């Protein structure tokens, strides 16, 4: 399908941001979409051949071109706070379907002074579900973390599960009062209790943090919030 | 009231 | 192919001169419409149509710009076959029976136009008439080439004598056709 | 701008979905187009449709025959299909996409055998404890949170192991903090066994 | 010299016979005045007309949403613009205004030649047959063509060769769609 880089970007104001799009291999018409919780999906332009084809009413900073191989990139000039959204690509063989990329969500910041990596820890199935049940739920707990650029997964003896795990689809503000605010995120994972019970098997929670590039200046004195890994573990017990 | 449309040509693939 | 109507729903035309473009729409060989690419309006040819018809510009954008990739391709592949100039053949007549004193209008038909880029003017008694002249776009042919239709609301007068001036490609010389009462 | 959409939706896992849409000024030329996008995605092309029928691999689209109507039929009901689903029309002219508010669907599971009950969990590092609502019914409501008090909302688990599912809702909080005294602001089933 | 140019035509063609009961579309990709790739919809799939072609043709097949969008073309384009044309270009009637004149100054027992006008009617379809004395001429009738004025109105001019005798009465008779009625002009040697 269609590929999108970076993911996750994060910017203060002024600067400029380059996002780049992989159509589906033939196609030829590259859209992109700039899409927000207040305005919706809004239209910026097209390309096919090289040539601007379609556009938008986005103002002039909007820019983008496409290359020989149909690929096509997208440049935002003088970033201001309400640029913050999800900038999707869009791709068509010329006319026709229009398949969607993962998209590109940009937060565009005053500095980088609340941006912050998340704590994570994993809480142990309770004795009263494993004999009442005889299954033993396991509880991740992600928080502190701005912004919500996180990806949680669940890792059993050293491989990744997606049987049995559910994570809270949106992260949760701590202080839903300040605009400022950090999140929160919770996942679960329920395994047999027999199989949490044995002390060869090996259960980590680990929550994936994009934040700040090496290019991001950082003059705080507390650790710089780069894009990383944090993890907690748990072993069975009988 | 209603927008009418003309054929559209396929594009040829000299990529 | 025998029909009892035939409509053109996309005559698309783009050329390496220039480089220019037209699309119009066509029904039993009229002009329904042609959309200006510059100033990306619709224009269509009868007030009926203004009323009831509408028809969005942005598609006519979006078929050239296929046009024009498709030339470039096709191009290549032709080892670059370049157009061959035909020889327009003009016609000059009024589209009522010319009466001194009452307005008419002069009709001139410039036929077998490929490539499509042709000059047409008139001249009245030698000076080159600029007001009260209009012409239609490219009309498209069977054969894949034009034809151009222009017009001059005159008044009939043994005073004056028109002719219609064409210039093309295909022509040594400029063509001149008169028309007199 | 074209489509009207009901704003949200439930269905039952396994059986079909039936997600109706209205437009009556589509036009000849517009196609039917849905999509769906699930949460921190992107839109997901589903099916497209002109007149009467249409089916692929991912669902089927139904229009009337006066096409002032059409309902996207998903056959097999999944967790996975909770997104929300934009229906649109589109000339397939080169033109843009417009979406509208679209449906919010919710596939909601069966539990066959609801065992609903609130167990505290430890936590591996240490003081630190969380509280867990599970096992109880599709049709309970988690409701929400006290300000010092965290409650996140239902959760479906589906351990495909044991063909087996459940609903699941977390609460902690940083005090005081109780089990019977955190999810006491929803309608939990007094069935609910609180252990010791 | 003559400046070189490149020529390229994408004509979207619907033909209608017998109101909607026969419709087909035919797409055709010109290359300068060389027809290399068309649509034929009573064929279904793309088809290379010249040996330039072939790459085209194959293409364009070889893609589902495009052979699908092209096939729809037959009712998304043709049919769907012929509702229009019932509400406008097929309702538009335009009376003919039929006028006679003789080419030259009308003398007795002279040749001269009479011109029956028909100017600006619509649609195309028109009948002219010349008259003298109840009696249609059939022999000196010179027709011209279907004049197409471009302002989507016609024109036809019937000329007719004769010598004006004492009391010759010369009628020009016209049918038109847009007529309730055939109508007559009639023109008399000047006593
Ligand atoms: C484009 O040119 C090729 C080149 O063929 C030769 O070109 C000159 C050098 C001259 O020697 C000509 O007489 C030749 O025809 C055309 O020929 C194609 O390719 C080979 C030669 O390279 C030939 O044997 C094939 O039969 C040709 N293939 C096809 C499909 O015709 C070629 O035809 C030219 N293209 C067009 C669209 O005319
Ligand atoms: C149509 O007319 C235009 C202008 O009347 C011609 O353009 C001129 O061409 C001459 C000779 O090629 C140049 O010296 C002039 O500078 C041109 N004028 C402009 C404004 O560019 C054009 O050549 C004519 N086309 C044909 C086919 O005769
Ligand atoms: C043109 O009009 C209609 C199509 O709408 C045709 O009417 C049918 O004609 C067929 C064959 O002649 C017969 O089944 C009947 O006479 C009609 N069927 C109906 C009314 O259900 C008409 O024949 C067409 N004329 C043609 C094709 O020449």
């Amino acid at each position: 399908g269609v590929t999108q880089t970076p993911r996750y970007l994060i910017k203060t104001r002024g600067q400029q941001v380059t996002l780049s799009c992989s159509p589906i291999s033939g196609h030829r018409s590259v859209s992109w979409y700039q899409q927000t919780p207040g305005q919706g999906l809004q239209f910026l332009f097209e390309y096919f051949s090289e040539t601007q084809r379609n556009k938008g009413n986005f103002p002039g900073r909007f820019s983008g071109r496409q290359f020989s191989n149909s690929r096509s990139e997208m440049n935002v000039s003088t970033l201001e706070l309400g640029d913050s959204a999800l900038y999707l690509c869009a791709s068509s063989l010329e006319r026709e379907t229009q398949y969607f990329g993962p998209g590109t969500r940009l937060l565009v910041l005053e500095d980088l002074k609340n941006v912050f990596p998340p704590e994570v820890a994993v809480f142990e199935p309770s004795e009263a579900e494993i004999s009442h049940t005889q299954k033993a739920t396991l509880v991740c707990l992600a928080t502190g973390f701005f912004p919500d650029h996180v990806e949680l997964s669940w890792w059993v003896n050293g491989k990744e599960v997606h049987s049995g795990v559910c994570t809270d689809p949106q992260p949760l503000k701590e202080q839903p009062a300040l605009n400022d605010s950090r999140y929160a995120l919770s996942s679960r994972l329920r395994v047999s209790a027999t199989f949490w019970q044995n002390p060869r098997n090996h259960f980590r929670c680990q929550v994936q943090f994009y934040g700040l590039s090496e290019n991001d200046e950082w003059t705080q004195d507390r650790a710089k919030p780069v894009t990383q890994i944090v993890s907690a573990e748990a072993w069975g017990r009988a | 009231g209603q927008v009418e449309l003309g054929g559209g040509p396929g594009a040829e693939s000299c990529q | 192919i025998v029909a009892d109507h035939v409509a053109s729903y996309g005559v698309n035309l783009y050329q390496s001169y220039g480089p220019s473009g037209q699309y119009s729409h066509e029904f039993d060989g009229d002009e329904e419409f042609y959309v200006d690419l510059e100033r990306k309006e619709t224009v269509w040819q009868l007030p009926l149509f203004r009323r009831f018809r509408r028809f969005d510009p942005q598609f006519a954008l979006t078929n050239i710009a296929v046009l024009k990739h498709n030339l470039n391709c096709v191009i290549k592949r032709s080892n670059s076959t370049a157009a061959t100039n035909e020889v327009p053949e003009v016609t000059v007549f009024s589209k009522s029976p010319v009466t001194l004193g009452q307005p008419n209008t002069l009709i001139c038909l410039v036929d077998n136009i490929f490539p499509p880029v042709v000059n047409i003017t008139w001249l009245s008694n030698g000076h080159s008439v600029t007001e009260g002249v209009s012409e239609t776009s490219f009309l498209s042919k069977s054969d894949h080439s034009f034809f151009k239709i222009s017009y001059l609301t005159f008044l009939p007068s043994a005073d004056e004598i028109y002719d219609c001036k064409v210039e093309h490609w295909g022509l040594d010389e400029p063509l001149l056709k008169h028309w007199e009462p | 701008m074209k489509t009207t959409q009901p704003p949200s939706m439930d269905c039952a896992e396994g059986r079909a979905a039936n997600l109706p849409c209205n437009h009556s000024t589509i036009s000849g030329n517009e196609y039917v187009y849905w999509y769906r996008q699930i949460h921190s995605q992107g839109p997901q092309y589903i099916i497209h449709g002109l007149k009467n029928n249409e089916t692929n691999e991912m669902a089927s689209l139904i229009i009337t025959e006066d096409r002032k109507s059409s309902t996207l039929i998903l056959p097999h009901a999944t967790l996975r299909d909770t997104a929300v689903y934009y229906c649109i029309v589109s000339h397939n002219a080169g033109n843009m996409l417009t979406f509208g508010g679209g449906t919010r669907l919710m596939v909601k599971p069966h539990i066959q055998n609801p065992d609903p009950a609130v167990y505290q969990l430890r936590d591996s590092k240490s003081d630190k404890s969380v509280c867990l609502f599970t096992d109880f019914d599709s049709q309970t409501n988690v409701s929400q949170s006290d300000s010092d008090v965290y409650i996140t909302d239902k959760c479906v688990l589906d351990m495909r192991s044991m063909d087996f599912k459940s609903n699941s809702a977390v609460a902690w909080s940083n005090k005081d903090f109780a089990c019977a005294n955190a999810f006491n602001n929803s309608i939990i089933p007094e069935d609910t066994f609180f252990p010791s | 010299d003559s400046p070189e140019d490149f020529v390229y035509q994408f004509k979207g063609m619907c033909y209608f016979t017998n109101g909607t009961e026969r419709v087909r579309l035919v797409t055709r990709y010109i290359y300068n005045r060389e027809e290399y790739a068309r649509f034929d919809s009573d064929v279904g799939v793309y088809r290379a007309v010249t040996p330039l072609g072939p790459p085209a043709a194959e293409y364009w097949n070889s893609q589902k949403e495009v052979l699908e969008r092209t096939r729809a073309e037959l009712d998304t384009v043709c049919r769907h613009n012929y509702q229009l044309e019932l509400r406008t270009t097929l309702q538009r009637r335009v009376e003919p205004t039929v006028t006679i004149s003789p080419s030259r100054t009308e003398a007795l027992n002279h040749h001269n030649l009479l011109v029956c006008s028909v100017t600006d009617f619509y649609p195309a379809q028109i009948k002219v047959r010349w008259f003298r004395n109840d009696q249609e001429e059939t022999t000196g009738v010179v027709s011209t063509p279907l004049i197409r004025n471009g302002d989507w109105t016609f024109q036809i001019l019937v000329m007719l060769e004769m010598t004006p005798q004492r009391g010759d009465v010369y009628t020009c008779h016209v049918e038109h769609p847009s007529l309730q009625n055939p109508i007559i002009v009639e023109w008399r040697a000047q006593s």
